[PDB]
């Protein structure tokens, strides 16, 4: 997960 | 956007630019979605900092001036309250950010169709995914607005172990994925525009990518699914  | 293509002037009239106040100067930070003349939609993860926020419709090129922008200042906002910074799997990434005063609508300044609730698009649905985010993975922001073709992939490809596995959620919607063509940091909060029934809407909010990179195969950039929070939009803007 990477919050973009 | 990794592998996009600058988008014409007036493509995309309810994209706008979050920006917080850096310095003696702003800076981009988020994309996001024009609602009504008074709010818009973003991602709950892009206003998680003590920042100051303002709004930037109307924008193109963020480095030169276009004679079409307007800037706002961020009176409220409201985030999702499932939302859990630790945890964006979770999902629930979606804010909403009543503006100051409420924008001029224009060519460059329109608000975004949104999906009816509970609408699910079909696998490989024509979409295009739009903001100012790096345009490399670890690269930097685009100066002029982009677009990308990104195809959605539905749940069950999607949760599949060779994609995001139990990672992606039923209120989240994925597109693209093909190695090329991505959404990437600075894209987040904005809108992923789906063609259906002849007119585009806003199915998506941007909210994760692969921590591997940007533009990774069988890793589709995952957005917030908009049908998803219908009621819960329209009871922040009717109690706000
Ligand atoms: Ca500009």
């Amino acid at each position: 997960v990477e919050p973009x | 956007v990794v592998g996009g293509t600058e988008a014409q002037r007036n493509s995309w009239p309810s994209q706008i630019s979050l920006q917080y106040r850096s310095g003696s100067s702003w800076a981009h930070t988020c994309g996001g979605t024009l609602i009504r003349q008074n709010w818009v939609m973003t991602a709950a993860h892009c206003v998680d900092r003590e920042l100051t926020f303002r709004v930037v419709v109307g924008e193109h090129n963020l480095n030169q001036n276009n004679g079409t922008e307007q800037y706002v200042g961020v009176q409220k906002i409201v985030v999702h309250p499932y939302w859990n910074t630790d945890d964006v799997a979770a999902g629930y990434d979606i804010a909403l950010l009543r503006l100051a005063q409420s924008v001029t609508l224009n060519s460059y300044v329109q608000l975004g169709v949104l999906p009816r609730a509970g609408t699910i698009l079909a696998n490989n649905s024509p979409c295009y995914i739009t903001g100012w985010g790096l345009t490399r993975t670890n690269g930097q922001l685009a100066q002029t607005l982009q677009q990308a073709y990104l195809p959605t992939v539905d749940y069950a490809i999607c949760s599949s172990s060779s994609y995001w596995g139990s990672t992606v959620k039923n209120s989240m919607v994925c597109a693209g994925g093909d190695g090329v063509r991505s959404g990437c940091q600075g894209d987040s909060g904005g809108p992923l525009h789906c063609l259906v029934n002849g007119q585009y809407a806003v199915h998506g909010v941007t909210s994760f990518v692969s921590r591997l990179g940007c533009n990774v195969t069988r890793k589709p950039t995952v957005f917030t699914r908009v049908s998803a929070y219908i009621s819960w939009i329209n009871n922040v803007i009717a109690s706000n």
